[PDB]
RNA sequence: UUAUACAAUUAUCAUAUUAAAUUGUUAAGUGCUGAUUUAACCAAUAAAAAUAUAAAUAAUUUUUAUUUGUUUUUAAACACCAUUAGGUA
């Protein structure tokens, strides 16, 4: 048969696709800088960095770190594609 | 064969006796007095049917229908040919 | 057994006798029969049942209720019992009644070729859909191929007996080249049209309704 | 062809023929045309003259 | 605005062009042959697929077979006594029957998937997911893909996702959101992977956008995919180009959505793109006018753009924009441009297009012919039209189907002639031997019942069809309604035995006897001096208004003062007159309007939406004849029956007929 | 009852685990799906100790029952969801609830003599019997119990 | 398109095999 | 008027297929008990245990063997007791 | 059977949690198992 | 028949029977039925077929008493008055052409005949 | 003249017996259900053209079992060959 492993105790994914894909590419694991600006209060509750992969294309809420703004955006945006706060940015092109 | 196995139990006792030529109804804390009726029954090459009375599920059932063909309250009984 | 199932989805109350007990009843009474005995709501004689013979006349709602059933009851019972909260056996038995409304020739038949073509052919998708998901399922590989050979067989048969309806089933579903000869090899030796001879269907098409026969 | 089959088929042979007979009206008696040549001579093939 | 903006972007490439060759080495002006004024993504690709089949190296591999005087002798030499092996293009065979089903030389087992592992990097995966037996599903393919390590370009994700996309086409409306999210997870596979090379293009994005298209996800497809390929464009231009293809899944989403003015702002972007689009993008823009014309006169039979006059000039130049380009017409085409000018109410231009599809050659695909008899619904005068239009089917190698006779009808009871419905039954309708719709006998009826000077011949055929109706079964409930207007056919007709024979119709299937009714019946027993009828006929249907719970109405003072005449004083009939000029009167003084017997609406809807008896069928008869998805049929055991194995004389009885074993 | 879950949840707060329930019934809610019932039964202490997401064994935890009527498709949603919460620690999915256990791998004969209407149209509580329910609490429902038990303390209150 | 000089190479190879069955032994 | 063609035994001889899809189900049994329910009392005469010939005509020739045979007019059909035995 | 509607959810929901509570004047239900829980206060701390 | 229907017992065949056998119009016994109907009460399906030949029975005769006033001032039968004689009503529950609809149905494979 | 070749073996022309069973990733159970135990939830699968005399009315497909490949901080473990640690799977 197959063999399945639970991503932090709660995703049922198959042990093959688990080690090549599954696991290395999880948020908090992979990126745990970015996972760390994650928004506790707008974000689902079934949803959060353990689980939740890289190339997730939906876009969720941010957190923002250095300043104090919430935002949206996708975190395949942030990752790979490069993202970052929406007001901070616009404070850095205001300073510089 | 033609029919999938299937354990056989009854609430009655002249179930066990019109189906097995050689019954015995023992209890699992008795363990020498059923083996001495194991003994002298497969000498003389007969085939036996041994109930084991712990962990049944018509035991009061059972425990009051033995005592009415046997007086005793005695076990293992042997019943052959009814 | 799967002559019974397929009784208890077509015909309503088969499975109760006389005594109006169930063979699952009389062995489980507590589980079978009504725990609550209520005084109220009396529904009576049903003077709507003749337009609901049969199941496949009813697919609207859950377990072949019909709608005149479901008067009294507020909007949450009405909409567990919608097409919503339909299992996947009542979803396949709405789509084989979907073509019974259309292809039978009176209220209690299931037998006519034109609606055992549509059977065979929703069975047939029914297994390439499991096949889709679980291609590793060998059992469905050879009930797939059986049914695709008796879909063939009544398809044919339908081709002949009735081209009307044969020709109606082939152009509404855009599979056109579903009667095909697999092999060229055995089609050149007139193997493929001579199922028409061993069959009995050479001579069913009635020559004056199509053609001039003189 | 399964020549077993040819009897059952000369009952529906019947049965195809009474049933023409009885459903569709004659309206009359069509005129008879001429007859044309056909080139489907048996035999070797014949001279032009 | 479409026209108007094609002629824009096609002066400004003109334009463009022309400073282009003028500054870059005045060539084309010493040319001066042709300027294309649009551009085509297809030619590409095109080019390069004939360039790739003329190369020497396609043409060396696909080399015939060599013959038995190109290897050299009779045989006895090994390795010359046989041709050499021989390798076939799917798409582009130079042999017929690429399989076989010999004893030796068969070959259908070597095509399934297994035997294209050994050359994963040289791999054509669109090849692949056309022409192999026995894939695994995508999920899996994407992993044996990324664990073979080869550098995956947007063809081979875009082929991966194309195998999910159909696996999505050919399941259910209620199971498709797993093969979604399978496709979601493959596609952020091929997002995050980045070892094996792996990159996503606009063909992939494409292709995930038809995704949420076939499961019917608006705000995934639109919102997540679209957006993101945007952004991939205009963050990183000309490696990133949104081709043709990507806005037809664009369009394709919009159709498949509803979304209307989405469709449009996205062909006027093809067209600002100075790019040529296909004929299936402007398919799905008329069906988005079409979707607009039908929302606009639904609005405006209920009471962006308020004007539905300038509705029709923004979609007749979409059918002027196919012969813009070059853009040939197909039968989709036609589909979506009959459907358009229905939904504006011009059936001129539907039995022009009817023309125009025979004139170079298109198939007139039998929707067509729901469109065309759908058009001419509200035209008086038309009915031989709808009568030749029946007799071109069989030419034309169509059979009629229950849509196109319920749309028959429902033009004959619009115009109530009732001749051309029973000249449609007798010569059209008896011989397809089909069950009939309730809507269909309700047209009829209503067809028959409402034309001037009926006749008996038509109570004949509405009885025999309603037989015929209560002989199957149906899941609408029409019975009140066609028994209506069945009681109103023998109202015009005079026969009240055939009315009140069918009263216990109505009390067999429990539907409640309604003012209309009685009416019809009264009007029945005033029209039936020469048949039947009495004064105890009147007074049985004053006491079906009386003890029933039945109110009269103010049409039932018209109907029983005219079987009042000629029959005689019945004054209790007096007393029930009187008894309505006291409630007419009394429900008048407080105040309420003259109720008058309504009369049952004719149903105009479109063919699209007519309850369609089948839901799809997905079969593909090649994956039934080539076995894919491994169907393995069981062979009989020992059934050849060959003459060349036996080798025994039969004789009656046997050798030795009885054998006794002692 | 269609389907039925007994969720197993991590003892947090009164507002988490409200805010979790809040979100599984709008899941369940926004799919076009019915709540039959939803029962808290306390926290308990279980015989296996489950962990959270960072790998804690958990000594308490508490127990809700779910009851709901909702399509196929939208119940794979809604336990995608639910199987995927940070506070649940272990939900089943009870699918054996119209047709009773025993039927389709027991006797072949008595596959299709059953009602599914009899054990659709009443709660889980009366297909899965706890402890303390019996044939005696359903009589007692029906035979008007008020005038009957009115004197049932009428020898203790004297000693 | 670009993987088709390697096919023919592995099919050529292949023939040539099928030719070096005629010496038969070593 | 289009009438379905008749195709095959069963369809020749009017199977009624009351069960569901199958074809080739049985149905001597189901048919003698509606023949049964079919005839009637008859009182100002029934039929006998005795075989039944379909038409006078089919009466055999033999006055002796004539006598264990009546004609029944659509009950001499679906007669016996044993089924056609397998395995 | 009595259906929870969308309006009435999270009072329900407040009510079940209501349900053990370490100051009540009634008696306490048993479970769906047949054993008495844990009783909690507010902020559901275990007592 | 309202209280009959909140009290949910069934009316048997032979109070059905004895019930419109005291009916003398067919306008009278269109009320029973929808009395019945509306208050929802509860009968056996041999109580309604019985019914429905009732209403065949009743109209019969509401039609030869039609077809004899007729003759009573006319001195001769019609030709729609002998066909009535030979057909009667055609669409009817338990017609005459078919005399097998009341076998399975009845106990006494029979259809009850009354008389006046 | 066998128009017949006794069994078991040496070897070639070869259908997996299935509601007691097979598969389940997008469905279930799951530490690979077989340590205990002749009994395992749910989902898909038991029948469905003419003809039995008819002179092949049928298909050219699949692998549940064993090895071997497919990838490298990319099985922690357990087991195995060099002796205590490497590799191997
Ligand atoms: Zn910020």
């Amino acid at each position: 048969k197959a063999s399945h492993i639970r991503i932090a105790n709660r995703k049922r994914v198959e042990m093959f696709v688990a080690k090549r894909f599954h696991l290395p590419t999880r948020l908090a694991t992979a990126a745990p800088d970015i996972a760390a600006e994650w928004h506790d209060e707008l974000n689902p509750m079934h949803m959060y960095p353990a689980i939740i992969g890289i190339g997730h294309v939906q876009p969720v809420w941010w957190k923002c770190a250095i300043c104090s703004h919430s935002y949206q955006m996708s975190v395949e945006k942030r990752v790979v594609r490069g993202g970052g706060c929406p007001q901070c940015v616009v404070n850095g092109k205001r300073a510089v | 064969s033609a029919t999938r196995w299937l354990p056989f139990v009854s609430s009655d006792l002249k179930d066990y006796l019109n189906r097995y030529w050689a019954v015995m109804f023992t209890v699992g804390a008795r363990p020498i007095e059923t083996g001495h009726i194991r003994h002298y029954v497969s000498w003389y090459c007969t085939r036996m049917k041994v109930v084991l009375l712990d962990h049944h599920v018509y035991v009061e059932p059972l425990r009051q229908q033995l005592q009415e063909a046997s007086r005793t309250p005695e076990l293992p009984l042997l019943f052959v040919n009814k | 057994p799967v002559q019974k199932k397929r009784q208890e989805q077509m015909l309503y109350g088969v499975n109760i006798p006389e005594t109006r007990q169930m063979k699952f009843e009389e062995q489980h009474p507590l589980l079978a029969g009504a725990l609550r005995k209520l005084e109220g709501q009396p529904k009576g004689f049903p003077f709507w049942y003749r337009k609901y013979p049969t199941r496949r006349h009813a697919y609207e709602y859950r377990f072949s209720i019909p709608v005149e059933m479901l008067d009294g009851y507020n909007d949450d019972v009405k909409k567990a019992l919608s097409k919503g909260m339909m299992s996947i056996q009542e979803k396949q038995f709405a789509q084989e009644a979907m073509y019974m409304e259309r292809y039978a020739e009176h209220d209690f038949d299931t037998t006519s070729p034109a609606v055992l073509a549509v059977k065979r052919a929703l069975k047939c998708r029914v297994l390439r859909n499991h096949l889709l998901t679980n291609p590793h399922n060998n059992i469905i590989k050879t009930v797939l191929a059986n049914t695709e050979r008796k879909l063939n067989h009544a398809l044919r048969r339908l081709r002949k007996v009735d081209f009307k309806k044969y020709w109606e089933i082939i152009r509404d579903h855009d599979v056109q080249d579903i009667l095909q000869p697999p092999n060229l090899v055995t089609y050149r030796q007139g193997s493929y049209w001579k199922y028409d001879w061993n069959a009995g269907l050479a001579i069913s098409t009635n020559l004056a309704d199509v053609m001039d026969p003189r | 062809l399964k020549a077993g089959l040819l009897g059952h088929y000369q009952q529906e042979a019947f049965e195809a023929r009474k049933r023409f007979e009885e459903s569709t009206t004659y309206p009359g008696p069509i005129r008879a045309a001429t007859p044309g040549d056909t080139r489907f001579y048996s035999g070797s093939l014949e001279s032009i003259l | 605005r479409l026209a108007a903006a094609a002629v824009k972007a096609a002066e400004w490439y003109a334009a463009e062009n022309r400073r282009k060759q003028k500054g870059g080495d005045v060539i084309r002006e010493k040319v001066d042959c042709t300027a294309p004024l649009w551009f085509d993504d297809t030619e590409q690709n095109l080019l390069a697929r004939e360039q790739h089949v003329r190369s020497p190296a396609y043409r060396e591999l696909h080399r015939p077979a060599l013959t038995n005087a190109a290897m050299g002798l009779y045989g006895g030499e090994p390795g010359f006594e046989k041709a050499h092996r021989v390798w076939v293009d799917p798409d582009r065979p130079h042999i017929k029957h690429i399989y076989n089903q010999t004893a030796l030389a068969r070959n259908l087992r070597y095509a399934r998937y297994g035997y294209f592992k050994r050359d994963m990097h040289l791999l054509d995966v669109d090849k692949l997911v056309r022409h192999a037996r026995l894939l695994p599903t995508p999920g899996r393919l994407l992993t044996d893909f990324l664990y073979q390590r080869v550098p995956l370009p947007d063809k081979s994700c875009a082929a991966l996702i194309r195998y999910q996309r159909q696996q999505i086409e050919m399941l259910e409306v209620w199971g498709r959101h797993a093969s979604f999210q399978c496709a979601v997870e493959m596609f952020e596979r091929m997002i995050v992977t980045n070892i094996p090379p792996v990159e996503v293009g606009v063909e992939t994005h494409g292709e995930m956008v038809l995704c949420a298209a076939a499961c019917g996800k608006w705000e995934e497809g639109w919102n997540v995919y679209a957006n993101r390929a945007r952004e991939l464009e205009k963050e990183s231009p000309e490696s990133f180009i949104l081709n043709t293809f990507f806005f037809d899944a664009l369009l394709t989403l919009c159709v498949a959505a509803g979304r209307v003015s989405e469709g449009i702002d996205t062909l006027e972007e093809v067209i600002k793109r100075n790019l040529r689009p296909r004929g299936t993008m402007l398919n799905k823009a008329m069906i988005l006018y079409s979707i607009l014309g039908e929302q606009m006169s639904k609005h405006e039979a209920s009471r962006y753009l308020c004007e539905p006059e300038e509705v029709e000039k923004m979609g007749l130049e979409v059918w002027s924009l196919f012969d813009f380009y070059q853009l040939p017409r197909t039968t989709a085409s036609i589909e979506a441009y009959m459907r358009m000018c229905c939904a504006f109410n011009k059936p001129t231009l539907v039995l022009k297009a009817q023309g125009f599809a025979d004139a170079s050659d298109i198939r007139l695909s039998i929707e067509c012919f729901h469109w065309l008899v759908y058009a001419i619904r509200g035209v008086a005068g038309f009915g031989d039209y709808v009568m030749d239009v029946l007799s071109q089917l069989r030419p034309r190698g169509l059979t009629p189907d229950f849509v196109l006779f319920t749309l028959s009808f429902m033009y004959c009871a619009l115009q109530r002639d009732g001749e051309l419905a029973l000249a449609i039954f007798d010569q059209h309708f008896v011989h397809q031997n089909m069950n009939p719709t309730p809507e269909m006998v309700l047209l009829f009826i209503q067809a028959c019942s409402n034309c001037e000077e009926p006749t008996a011949v038509m109570l004949e055929r509405s009885e025999t069809l309603i037989k015929r109706l209560e002989a199957v079964g149906s899941s609408v409930d029409l019975i009140s309604p066609i028994y209506d207007q069945f009681l109103e056919l023998c109202a015009h007709l005079g026969a009240v035995a055939s009315g009140f024979s069918a009263l216990k119709r109505i009390v067999g299937f429990g539907k409640p006897l309604t003012t209309r009714m009685i009416n019809s019946l009264l009007l029945a027993n005033s029209n039936a001096i020469s048949s039947n009828g009495s004064l105890s006929m009147t007074e049985e249907l004053v006491g079906f208004f009386t003890l029933l719970k039945i109110r009269p109405n103010a049409d039932t003072e018209i109907c029983v003062n005219l079987c009042r005449d000629a029959f005689g004083e019945s004054p209790v009939v007096n007393d029930f007159i009187k008894v309505i000029g006291e409630s007419l009167q009394g429900d008048s003084e407080k105040g309420e309007a003259p109720q008058y017997d309504e009369d049952i609406p004719v149903i105009q809807v479109p063919p699209h939406e007519l309850r369609q008896l089948r839901t799809e069928w997905k079969l593909s008869p090649r994956d039934i004849v080539l076995r894919r998805f491994g169907q393995h049929t069981k062979p009989p055991g020992k059934a050849a029956l060959d003459v060349g194995s036996m080798r025994g004389s039969v004789i009656p009885f046997g050798r030795s007929p009885g054998e006794q074993l002692v | 009852v269609f389907y039925s879950f007994v969720l197993v949840m991590k003892p947090r707060q009164r507002r988490f685990t409200s805010q979790a329930l809040r979100e599984i019934g709008v899941a369940v809610y926004s799919n076009g799906g019915l709540i039959r019932s939803i029962t808290n039964e306390g926290i308990m202490r279980p015989y296996s100790r489950f962990r959270d997401a960072d790998n804690t064994p958990l000594t308490y935890a508490r127990y809700i029952i779910l009851q709901l009527d909702m399509g196929e498709e939208e119940m794979g949603k809604v336990d995608k969801i639910i199987r995927e919460h940070q506070d649940v620690l272990m939900a089943l999915k009870l699918n054996n609830l119209e047709r009773p256990v025993g039927i389709r791998s027991g006797n072949k004969e008595l596959q299709a003599a059953y009602f599914p209407l009899d054990t659709f149209t009443r709660l889980e509580e009366e297909i899965n019997w706890s402890p303390q329910t019996s044939a005696d609490i359903y009589t007692q429902l029906e035979m008007n119990w008020k005038e009957f038990s009115r004197t049932r303390w009428s020898s203790f209150l004297r000693n | 398109t670009e993987g088709t000089q390697e096919k023919l190479a592995a099919a050529i190879q292949e023939h040539v095999q099928d030719a070096y069955r005629f010496s038969g032994p070593t | 008027q289009g009438h379905r063609l008749l195709h095959g035994k069963r369809e020749r001889e009017g199977s009624l297929f009351a069960v569901a899809n199958d074809v080739k189900r049985d149905e001597r049994l189901l048919r003698q008990q509606l023949n049964a329910l079919l005839e009637e009392e008859r009182m100002p005469t029934p039929l006998v245990d005795l075989p039944g010939v379909e038409r006078r005509r089919d009466l055999p020739a033999d006055p002796i063997t004539r006598l264990f045979f009546q004609h029944k007019g659509d009950h001499a059909l679906y007669y016996g007791t044993y089924d056609k035995p397998s395995v | 059977i009595n259906y929870v509607p969308h309006a009435q959810l999270r009072e329900h929901i407040d009510k079940e949690l209501d349900k053990y509570v370490a100051g009540k004047n009634e008696p306490y239900p048993l479970n769906f198992v047949g054993q008495m829980p844990f009783l909690e206060d507010g902020d559901g701390n275990i007592v | 028949m309202h209280l009959a229907g909140r009290n949910g017992r069934e009316l048997s065949v032979r109070t059905i029977q004895h019930l419109f056998a005291r009916t003398d119009s067919f306008a009278e016994a269109l009320a029973v039925f929808y009395t019945m109907r509306r208050c929802h009460v509860a009968m056996n399906m041999e109580a309604y077929y019985s019914m429905l030949y009732s209403l065949q029975r009743l109209e019969e005769e509401g039609w030869g008493q039609h077809f004899r006033n007729e003759y009573e001032e006319n001195g001769a039968p019609s030709e729609q008055a002998m066909d009535f004689i030979v057909k009667g009503i055609s669409n009817a529950l338990l017609p005459e052409n078919k005399p097998w609809l009341g076998r399975v149905m009845f106990q006494d494979r029979n259809v009850p005949d009354r008389r006046y």
